[PDB]
């Protein structure tokens, strides 16, 4: 997250940090029940040298908040049971850019671990409306990460204003959030948590995070993988 | 177009 501040102690308590054998964290995710979290499918994508898509070799940490202190009270470290990617995922233009992680042990709910409200699919996050994006990414582009947990407060961008911007990238599972003035936004490490829309006491998951043109930079709002229209589609596969 |  570039532009945001600490979060405190227990505040997002959703968000997931997913490390692959050796390298430390990659990518977010947010916990949606004991034994099931969404993230990013583009995480979960072999290269050369590693099997990101080898469940086997990613560990969870919930109720994190220092990446440097891993076993602090209060935290959860998990191992994957199976990774369900978006079955129409396109690598190479990200469109359904999100996946399903099944956790081999459920997680207990506690003040420092606790499940995201997702949105029905009927649910509207309209242009204009403030939502919050959290994650250990970098903190400016081709910087490096951040060991405590860092939070945003960002805006949906219109979907036309966002195909736009970013022509011939957007496709109808995609959503801008940002500012036209950037400044505040995602980074790379930031890739599968969540955006989390405070709006009475509730609090939802309105999308996760995917990828931008670099980051923070005016014109360039990040984008997200809108949540929604997959609400069936998370029933179907996991029940939850 | 080459997202990876
Ligand atoms: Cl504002």
């Amino acid at each position: 997250v570039v532009g945001g501040t600490d979060a405190d102690e227990g505040e997002w308590p959703w968000q997931v940090s997913l490390h692959a054998l050796g390298q430390g964290h990659i990518c977010g995710a947010s916990l949606i029940s004991p034994n099931w979290l969404v993230s990013a499918a583009h995480c979960y994508i072999d290269d050369r040298g590693f099997r990101y898509s080898d469940p086997t070799q990613w560990t969870a940490f919930l109720g994190l908040h220092d990446q440097s202190q891993r076993s602090a009270p209060g935290v959860q470290e998990r191992r994957l049971k199976r990774i369900i990617s978006h079955p129409f995922f396109n690598d190479f233009t990200f469109d359904y850019d999100i996946a399903l992680l099944e956790l081999e042990k459920p997680a207990e709910y506690s003040s420092m671990v606790r499940p995201i409200s997702l949105p029905d699919a009927s649910h509207v996050f309209p242009a204009g409306k403030a939502i919050w994006v959290t994650g250990w990414g970098h903190t400016q582009y081709g910087g490096t990460g951040a060991l405590i947990l860092q939070k945003g407060e960002i805006r949906v961008i219109n979907q036309t204003t966002c195909e736009n911007l970013l022509p011939q990238q957007i496709t109808p599972r995609m959503m801008c959030v940002g500012f036209l003035s950037g400044g505040v936004d995602s980074c790379q490490g930031d890739s599968g948590g969540p955006l989390s829309s405070v709006e009475d006491g509730r609090i939802f998951q309105a999308g996760v995070v995917s990828w931008g043109d670099g980051c923070a930079q005016r014109n360039k709002p990040g984008v997200y993988t809108r949540l929604p229209l997959f609400r069936d589609w998370i029933k179907e596969n996991t029940g939850v | 177009y080459x997202l990876r």
